[PDB]
DNA sequence: CACAGTGGTAGT
DNA sequence: ACTACCACTGTG
DNA sequence: CACAGTGGTAGTAGG
DNA sequence: CCTACTACCACTGTG
DNA sequence: CAGGATAGGGCTACCGGCGGTAGCCCTATCC
DNA sequence: GGATAGGGCTACCGCCGGTAGCCCTATCCTG
């Protein structure tokens, strides 16, 4: 007898990307070839995962859950959250699927209970501790698009998908005024840790389906922010608490949700109440003030203009907000789109230098396009970077390097620009692993210590050597990169382990599962995917693939 | 008696299903957007004009004392004696406003508009945040006095959970007879009105309102029911009485234009959840009664008869707006097919 | 004993789309738990792969193959085949890793040999017979897009691929009075029978690189035609004899390779060389007189111009062939693209009937794009069908349904047009099981023998009720359906099999591999994609998968 | 001695490398279009309308008594007398053509063109199916004779193989001699031409055609060199003599160009596979003399220097049309072209 | 250090 | 029989 | 009238 | 009463 | 006259949407 | 009227940028 444990499988399926029917093919085949039921039949995997999913491990809340039902078998809530479908009401063309926040947590913890226990053991702490923890979870609300429109049983969803995703970065406890963190995530931005919460086929361009569907999330989330869980792991009721550093949102979606002015505005930062021109002259000596509750009182005043101002000077009083922030989000950024925006700005910069626009800020448009074309051709020649439409992270990280800036400097007809691009690129390189690293405390501490003068010389190279392209027109992420990284890393530990990089990679899995690992039926796709992209991102299964060698 | 395919240059997908028009000072005005006030029009409102079938939404700047109310979908809107009262509505974040919004005007010179918009403090016993309803006004002693009634609403916080966070409890049908501009509120639950509805089309005629149509999700039905909510304010207290009318019509989410004084052509709605109301319904608000004569239907396009959704509101000059969606080629390329109804 | 065999876990790798990096994940977890030796490790089933991929099973030809190498140690070859990608020559920016049609074909044979002999013993027929296995084969080249490699190693390939993918479909033996069907493939359109051969990275539009890569394969083929692959499998020489009935070429590429003018011409047919108007009028009687030998001779006269005529006179005298035919196709069609085009035309017809264009003959492009998004909206709510940038097959067969006609007629007050569309779609759905089927005579022979009069009444209708369209015009595919269908059936023997219904059903796996189950490489991503796709397409593996019973 | 950015509105995806550029009476004619005769041009020739430095491409027609030819890329072309010769070409079916194509201009009537692209029969030691090379007639004693310095091609079928079906091996080193009042040709295994070179830029003369540069794949080398060819062409032709010479500059596949004199300019082919020949060297020939005057490389801009490839030929008079790859968002521009006016 | 892959040899 | 590069990924 | 999935549930074979 | 084998559902990529 | 409007470049964000190649054929403009 | 652009068909199987929004910036009114 060599019949595996059924939960030993379900980790050779949702970690080798197999599909249920394909695994049953494998099963039938190996079985009738060797006779032995080595693997476990499909229904075995189903009956097993039924426990890994949310709503199987009961719990309780010392402060009660406000505006929530105490039920604890909430498998997959229709992301609509009982939203009306009467055409009389708004037409909601979003076949949604939501794990109940405060029921997905418990599932990851009872699945990470293995790891919390192993850590508190290897930390010499009593493995039978009933102590009040404090979990730090990273929400990563992505706004993916261009997924599909499956021939639907009625509904006609936009060919896009938001993807809310809680990633449990750390699990903590104040052990005698000492906070021996129990779970230092090994790979915060991992394809295997961004646990999918809600998969609406709405679009981040929207604020109505998105909010009609995520206000439940945020309600139970503002409750959990003020309530303590208690999960029965290894028999012990570990009484967790949460803090929800959910700050992986991209700038488009964080502007939408927090109801800021917009992404491209005279108002530049979702963290500081500073404009674009101010942020294109100083760039370094900023602060961090745009807290979410600040934005709420700000929208109160905007909606009341208590001093009774007009549009523009009100917008200068609120300093950024027009809508109502419906989420909670501590002021922070998305290292992923930060690198992406800085790299796109740098591609533009290379267009400029190719076009000598450091001198000729009135050159034509088709010449900008021909600079872009020759530059695409060059980076396909030298660095082997075939032309992409907008940008991406493999290409940005292939680009933001001393090799690309050199193979491009050779094109610039000025050695001044040669050295200017060299300094810019190498300084941004010195300061990128600051937030691109999952932590600076061990991968680039000198980078942080020098970060004051580092971003200072960055800004002062942008000023003089780049009077063009930065006379006001400074990006959002240059402001962030330059005069917010230290504030953040101080107030928030790190950054790279709080951006939605793992989430924008889990979008790949969303595609792969909505294609291979789900019932191709509009009403069901999100159910099966959410479930499967969860099992994928369930440690109870990865341990069966990593504890082997490790 | 006319229809046409109004067209849209910019901001097409901003006209969202469930919005509010405003036939104000003879100038029509969209209100209630898709996302939120977009700083191209941070106002919240839009200047609805139309000529030669190309809709113009000239962002209507607010004013100094203008509290920027948010974009409200399915709110309560009563063209008061050159004013408005904008209540409820589902904010673009999907929460409901507990606040009436007096959308007065400040200046209009040079075909411009300013829209003095003042939140008004609801006092004492006040109505809860709801939507889908329609407030209206009455003049008992010649005195603007409100009637807010019906209206879907998310369940009460204590009873409302997150699994059903988006449930809509047709609120207790409790006619809210707000006495504003010196107070705000005075509510009265009615004995003849037990099952709460919303999307109910109401009329602000003198000394009485005449409810019509709607949807009481409590029954998931479109009850053919009418109600003469009369008001009679003695020198010290208000008063109200309800008397159903025999012959009400069974529709929800209908649209109320006039086409002339003391006469309303309630155009369409959603007769049955799947069978949109493909008919009009003229009414004559007599001195003590109403007669809902079904005016001849403007035989719809090849599409409104073969879609599932549409909406609109009163552009004043017997005209009505509509939108029937279009499929995902693209999803936002067209996003709608709008339609004006001069009737 | 003691666990599996390598090839078996290979089947359980490829025929379930396990990446041989993820295969190792499963294996190492197994070791962590099972301990036993199952799932023969990567190098074991790799030296197994090398058995199934070509250039392991040796072979020979009794007429020696000309212009070919006499070697059976050559699988994945550079399609460029000595076309130096230097500056002096043409800049062939093509990641071309191709098998060799000889070696790959015999690899498929010995791969299916157990099925071959399984059938051979069937028919109450012998198993000793070594006579000429006069096999019948197809050759399906699909040109695709959105195949984007985005950081290569210098080769600036197009964002468009094309995978010449052959397929063996039947094998027969001159057993006295008849040629039995040894292995009559049940699903000749099934991807697990779509034998990939040459996965060029080039445009379906490109015609130099494309031919730079498929001149070697067609040289191989035209030399194979003459020869007989005298191998020895089962410890016995099973003398093979060949015929390469290439049909799976999509009609665009069909007209291309044979050199014809692209679709959209006034000469719309790869068959019978008929005009567009002679098609709109006759519409049922067109005889096959347009082959590749005739086409080569026809381009040869379109150049030689011996009678000294002008352009249009020659296009008429050559009957369309402008370029030189490349592939020795056998004149036929692709039920797949036939359905795609016929359903696109029916969709145009439906929107039009919503525009009552039979009454109002002409109209503005806006009113076309209108009262047509209503067709989309209605097939959205009533039927479960969506707008698609380009037509497809699921959408077609979900549109080729009298229910679809009811759906479109739900919004047309014209009852005569209701009955028009009813008869139209019923007659088309009596036609389609005659070509869209893998074998109609064995499946829907009644519709097949009625097909002549079916096409007759259909043409008569096209005349009568749908003349706002089809007034001196018709689609390439409406001609290939309302004629050449019975002729193709009787000459080839079927359509739904020889059609390209599978090659395009294999492009899905091509992309699935390039993205998932083969190296995200610079120039040898095609090497391992071809490997992987052959492995999926290995009978020697599929047999392990139908093993359940 | 400078250039311009010729652009193509439509038919831009027709200029494939190796395309000839015929020069009939100043009027210039594209040849060697991409795919094959497309009914926009059912011949292949394209009336090459350069106007205001913009380029457009009208179609072009052939006589009734002409042989519509395939668009040949890297053919052996010439220009002598209005009457061309075109051998090889690498038909877009990637087949080399033993067929020789004598393109004339039949009737330039009504501001258009029409040609007589007659084939020819080659008795004797026929020249193999070739390409890359350049045929050129020798105006010696008024007797028509043509030199064909064997370029690169494929082996005879007695040696070819599918594994490298497109293995192009520089043809046997010769100077094939072909008549044009017969069409029958001869050739001689020269004791002096013992290098199988292709893609030379053979500059023409009365008899002293000088074989500048090339790229002999025989060892993947760019022999900067020359060669003399002395066609002794009495009515009975004896064996030619050769006299190798120095001065040859390193060009793989460059562009010849006359200037209405014996002062030909040779603009860039390739000094190296990945380092192209950014230099435009010249020549100035006589009876039995030749030199090279390195001209100032026209100071172009950032793009063409960093293109890694170009391709083109003589616009015919003194100027060169050539283009560089320009793949930006083609998935847009298919090329970026450039004409060079000399003097 | 995104990152968990992708065959494939390399090596060991 | 195991990992280690190794150029590269597709999510972004 | 392709085909090979697509997973949950259903429905029913061997104890 | 339980486990394991199919039978579905509309729909999916590839077209 | 001068704000005011309306819309396009271009500033971000950015994670794409109304259409497009590649032919072809039958319309339509200028001396 | 004999050349030269545009808009529909016909077969393909999306590709040049898709924008979503927010400045300025370039034109366009009341003669
Ligand atoms: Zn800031
Ligand atoms: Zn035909």
């Amino acid at each position: 007898g060599s019949g595996l444990q059924p939960a030993v499988c379900l980790a050779i399926r949702v970690n080798t990307f197999l599909s249920c029917s394909q695994y049953h093919k494998m099963y039938r085949t190996v079985k009738a070839i060797t006779g032995r039921q080595i693997f476990q039949p499909l229904h075995a995997l189903r009956n097993a995962e039924k426990v890994l999913l949310p709503g199987y491990h009961p719990f309780e809340w010392q402060p009660p859950l406000k505006n929530v039902s105490s039920r604890t078998d909430v498998g997959i809530i229709d992301g609509l959250s009982g939203l009306a479908s009467s055409v009389d009401e708004y037409p909601v063309d979003t076949i949604a699927k939501r794990f109940r926040y405060d029921s997905a947590l418990v599932s990851a913890l009872m699945d990470m209970e293995e790891d919390i226990l192993e850590g508190m053991r290897s930390q010499d702490l009593d493995d039978y501790l009933n102590g009040p923890f404090t979990v730090v979870v990273k929400e990563s609300c992505d706004g993916m698009g261009d997924v599909s429109e499956k021939h639907g049983s009625g509904p006609a969803v936009p060919e896009k998908a938001v993807r809310f995703s809680f990633t449990v970065m750390r699990i903590t406890i104040e052990h005698g005024s000492q906070n021996v963190k129990v779970f230092e995530e090994p790979k915060p931005n991992s394809v295997l840790c961004c646990k999918p919460l809600c998969l609406m086929l709405a679009d981040e361009s929207d604020h109505e389906t998105l909010t009609a569907i995520l206000s439940p999330l945020i309600a139970e989330r503002e409750a959990m922010k003020s309530s303590e869980l208690t999960l029965e792991m290894g028999g012990i009721p570990r009484t967790f608490k949460f803090i929800f550093r959910g700050t992986g949102y991209d700038e488009k979606l964080v502007r939408e949700v927090e109801g800021l002015e917009a992404s491209g505005s005279v108002y530049i930062c979702t963290l500081c109440d500073t404009t674009r021109l101010e942020a294109s002259q100083n760039l370094v000596f900023h602060s961090i003030t745009r807290s979410h509750a600040e934005n709420l009182q700000r929208y109160e005043v905007w909606r009341s203009n208590p001093y009774h101002e007009s549009v523009e000077e009100l917008r200068d009083r609120v300093k950024g907000v027009s809508a109502k922030p419906f989420i909670e989000t501590v002021p922070s950024i998305d290292a992923l789109h930060c690198d992406i925006g800085n790299a796109a700005e740098f591609y533009k910069i290379f267009q400029l230098e190719i076009g000598e626009v450091y001198k000729h800020p009135n050159a034509s448009k088709e010449e900008r396009k021909r600079w872009q074309a020759t530059l695409d051709k060059h980076l396909r020649k030298r660095m082997n970077l075939k032309p992409i439409m907008m940008m991406n992270g493999n290409f940005a990280r292939k680009l933001m390097t001393q090799e690309t800036v050199d193979a491009v400097c050779e094109l610039i007809p000025s050695e001044e620009r040669h050295e200017a691009l060299r300094e810019l690129m190498d300084l941004y390189l010195k300061m990128k692993p600051v937030w691109r690293s999952s932590c600076p405390a061990k991968e680039c501490p000198e980078s942080l210590c020098q970060y004051s003068f580092n971003s200072q010389r960055f800004a002062e190279l942008l000023s003089t050597k780049f009077k063009y392209r930065y006379e006001g027109k400074i990006t959002n992420y240059f402001h962030k990169t330059l005069a917010h990284v230290p504030e953040i890393i101080e107030r928030d530990g790190s950054i790279g382990a709080w951006a939605s990089e793992g989430n924008e990679s889990g979008n790949k899995l969303f595609r792969r599962f909505r294609k291979m690992n789900a019932r191709q039926s509009k009403c069901y796709e999100m159910e099966d995917v959410l479930k499967h992209h969860w099992l994928y991102t369930s440690k109870y299964l990865q341990k069966f693939m990593n504890a082997h060698n490790a | 008696m006319a229809l046409q395919m109004v067209t849209v240059g910019h901001n097409i997908a901003l006209i969202q299903p469930g919005f509010s028009l405003m036939n104000f000072d003879g100038q029509v005005f969209f209100f209630g957007q898709k996302g939120w006030p977009k700083r191209s029009c941070p106002t919240g409102v839009f200047h609805f004009d139309i000529k030669q079938n190309h809709l113009k939404l000239k962002p209507a700047i607010f004013s100094k004392d203008s509290c920027y109310l948010p974009p409200l979908r399915y709110p309560a809107t009563c063209s008061y004696k050159h004013q408005y009262i904008i209540h409820g509505g589902k904010t673009p974040n999907n929460e409901l406003s507990d606040k009436i919004y007096i959308m007065s005007v400040a200046c209009k010179n040079n075909k411009k508009v300013t829209f003095r918009c003042t939140e008004k403090d609801l006092v004492g016993d006040v109505p809860e945040p709801r939507y889908g309803h329609s407030i209206d006004v009455v003049y008992s002693r010649g005195k603007s006095m409100g009637v807010l009634f019906g209206g879907r609403s998310y369940m009460p916080s204590t009873q409302r959970t997150t699994e059903k966070w988006n449930s809509v409890a047709d609120c207790l049908p409790h006619v809210f007879l707000i006495d504003f501009e010196f107070g705000c509120a005075t509510s009265y639950i009615l004995p003849e009105l037990q099952d709460g509805l919303s999307f109910h089309v109401s009329i602000a005629r003198n000394d009485t309102v005449y409810i019509l149509g709607g949807h009481s999700l409590a029954s998931n039905i479109r009850p053919a029911n009418l109600y003469r909510i009369r008001v009679d304010l003695p020198l010290g207290t208000p008063a109200v009485n309800c008397t159903v009318l025999p012959g009400g019509i069974s529709v929800s989410s209908a649209i109320l234009t006039q086409t002339n004084n003391d006469e309303f052509v309630i155009v369409g709605g959603y007769q049955l959840e799947n069978q949109k109301r493909m008919v009009c319904s003229l009414v004559s608000l007599g001195d003590n009664t109403i007669e809902i004569s079904e005016m001849e239907t403007p035989d719809w396009t090849s599409d409104i008869k073969h879609s599932k959704i549409w909406f609109g509101s009163n552009m004043g000059n017997g005209t009505i707006f509509l939108g029937i969606p279009g499929d995902n080629k693209q999803a936002m390329s067209e996003a709608f097919y709008f339609y004006t109804l001069r009737c």
